[PDB]
């Protein structure tokens, strides 16, 4: 048997929250991949197609988290590569082919088992040209790597060193999935240019900003492939990635849920840290909402939340080891502000 | 190794 | 043996939307082989070389024509890439390797390899952009390729050797098909010829109309325009034949989803058939899809995005759903305003 | 037994004066680093988090001094690299992997003992984008550098050149960065 979309999403819900739009996209691909791997190249329609996912979302939205959690529940092999080291035209550093060689470490040199693998890349936005269609100095990670990757996604065979005779092996990529996604920077400015159409000075010029317009979530939703051309991406590279997933910015309610519901929620991690010391740690509901408000102001995502918690308990952590006969510690909403000190129980 | 050229 | 009438029909079976391009290839393909039948024996001296230069947008079928032609043609065919090519072979590749792969397809048959065809994808990659320089993918690659395209005998170890000998395989007989997507070329042609911006009452102004920019502009391309792009003039001089491909029409898109055996509807419905539920698409949905696809301006390759995103919700919950004999999709489903209605 | 924030702070006071808030941050990080390592592999709270440090201050204020004094009392390996001599996409300058190579020299090429080490970087503002508002081109040692460090701080084995053409893989998810 194979896992169902509802079953895999219930597993992802334990580790991810507030990304319903993105969970369904990854579910259909995994379902499609297993269905493609269910039949032994026998189907009513020949030349089964391949769909590539393009994950796009704000900073710290949970993109890197999905690729990690996916490999845990995924039975087939999975790799987590990076576009930072890709060296087009064989320059010093890692090469596109490396991604394939890395996929054998997880598959243990199994070609038949490797062709049915999944691939994930990160920081794909970083390899885009600086909003210029013609490249002046032949960018190695601009007009370069982006082109080099086209052959792999399209489907070809690349020689790979078997070990570290000295003969090579050929493995096709036509039936291998690739998930290339990264938080694009400055994309909102380009989208605004093509959709606001209200710039200018005058009585009849619709100019209302910083209150209603320029929403990060709404702008990304209206994205189209033509918009990425002005950003720097080549249309050929976008053509190989038909599917697009638009994540949203974490809401105030989402932050509260992420503080408690996840298995590795920060609140639970600190409790574990305090638990070994021998003092229990409890967070009062009122206090939790205050932390969420501060996080949104920073505009750093979920990752930035650690900063607020660390500063709030920085003083207590310093004095907790020297103190003795402490059973429970309670944190109040005022403590987050820093005006008051958390109470202690002996 | 690589090449650098800018101004 | 070559037939221009039949070959056009054969390409029509696998390719749709490019009628003018099929006529150009049939003439060059027929002329090139006819030349080799009687090599330099006619009275006409200094016969022009017969080559091909494919130029079209993304998803126009450049890579498709090379695949279909290889299957129909009897001589061995090769599919190389210009990105891998490097000069003086430091770590990437060498130009001579292209000949080695050709022999593997021809099984070390020099007589059968000289009459082969060559197709290089992403020709724009080798464009010389050395403003800020050494350059391994720029002038060095084009210079080496031009030497080979001119026609010269290159040493190639047959089978690799168990010898210190190499074979002098000719190159003038072998055909070459340089093709790839040209980005920014339209702007160059538009920059040279605009014939507009008239402020007078008599003068006319066209802001949206661009005189069929996708197809007409390509038809009026000149060699001098490619020189400003980065290519070498001698390289363009060796290719008198250029193929221009217009943007796919909405009518062509509908045909591509029904006539081919690799159609999205056929594979997707086949996938649904494995699950056990039939998939039905109405004609109203097809034309609606074409309009959305043309708006994206991504070609056929981006067509899948509209079809998959629309069916994302349906496929997500289809396995859990039961007692559904058939699936019916209406035109509104393509827009996404109305959810599709299942049949029980 | 293990040290304490009051004990580690009394040691730093001998070499640093007039910095109350700065000493508290470093003490908690070091004091918390030993806990995360020990509570490894079936600790009730799985997937323990990480919290790096970003020191900011004027010139000649004692930033570089804290990194040096810490290595004297820190048993686990420590190094002092810089971001000025760094370039992305394998350029003429040293690549990001270099930092990890220096750690093994002090650790005696111990992969198990290298993951539990601490790392320090000086002059981080140099790689900062120099107000490059117009997207004229891509920097070689600026914005690009930061991009390559993203995957490092979260954790991903990339490469280790051993003093044999087979490289070694070193986890960096648990490594601290200052
Ligand atoms: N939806 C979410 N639910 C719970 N925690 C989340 C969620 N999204 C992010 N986080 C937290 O943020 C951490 C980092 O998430 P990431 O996947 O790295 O986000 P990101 O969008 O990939 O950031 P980038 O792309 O690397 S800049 C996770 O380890 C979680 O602690
Ligand atoms: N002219 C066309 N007619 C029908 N289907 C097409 C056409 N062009 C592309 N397709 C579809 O798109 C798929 C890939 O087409 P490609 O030829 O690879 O696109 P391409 O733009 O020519 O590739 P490049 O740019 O040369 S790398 C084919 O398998 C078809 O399903
Ligand atoms: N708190 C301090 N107590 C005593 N001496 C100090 C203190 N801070 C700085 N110094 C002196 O300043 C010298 C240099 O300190 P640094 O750590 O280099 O300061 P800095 O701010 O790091 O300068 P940078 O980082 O190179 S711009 C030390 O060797 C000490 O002599």
């Amino acid at each position: 048997a194979l896992p169902t979309p509802h079953e895999i999403r219930n597993h992802l819900d334990d580790y991810v929250i507030g990304q319903e739009q993105a969970k369904k996209v990854l579910a259909v691909a995994v379902y499609n991949h297993y269905k493609r791997l269910r039949n032994g190249d026998t189907s009513n329609g020949v030349e089964l197609g391949k769909s590539n996912i393009l994950l796009i979302g704000p900073t710290g939205s949970g993109k890197t988290l999905l690729a990690e959690t996916l490999a845990r529940l995924l039975d087939v092999p999975f790799t987590m590569a990076d576009a930072t080291t890709l060296t087009e035209a064989g320059y010093v550093g890692e090469d596109v082919e490396n991604i394939i060689q890395k996929l054998l470490q997880k598959s243990d040199y199994d070609v038949q088992k490797a062709q049915r693998g999944i691939v994930y890349i990160d920081q794909i936005d970083k390899i885009s040209r600086k909003s210029d269609n013609p490249s002046i100095t032949r960018d190695v990670s601009g007009e370069g790597v982006q082109q080099a990757l086209l052959k792999l996604i399209e489907g070809t065979v690349a020689a790979v060193p078997p070990q570290g005779q000295q003969e090579f092996l050929q493995v096709d990529t036509s039936k291998i999935l690739f998930i290339c996604g990264g938080a694009f920077a400055g994309l909102d400015k380009v989208i605004s240019h093509r959709v606001e159409t209200g710039s200018g000075i005058g009585f009849g010029a619709t100019v209302k900003a910083k209150s209603d317009k320029a929403s990060e979530g709404e702008l990304l939703a209206q994205v189209e492939p033509e918009d990425l051309i002005k950003f720097g991406l080549i249309p050929e590279f976008i053509g190989r990635l038909p599917v697009v997933a638009t994540l949203n910015e974490l809401s105030e309610e989402a932050l509260i849920q992420i503080l408690k519901e996840p298995k590795n929620a920060l609140t639970k991690q600190y409790q574990a840290l305090f638990n070994l010391e021998g003092v229990d740690l409890e967070f009062r509901d009122e206090a939790l909402d205050a932390i969420a408000k501060k996080a949104m102001a920073r505009k750093t995502g979920a990752r930035g939340l650690r900063s607020i918690v660390e500063a709030a308990l920085l003083d207590t952590m310093y004095d907790l080891p020297s103190m003795e006969d402490v059973e429970k510690v309670v944190i109040d909403e005022s403590v987050i502000d820093g005006q008051s000190e958390p109470l202690l129980i002996y | 190794x690589x090449h650098x050229x800018x101004x």
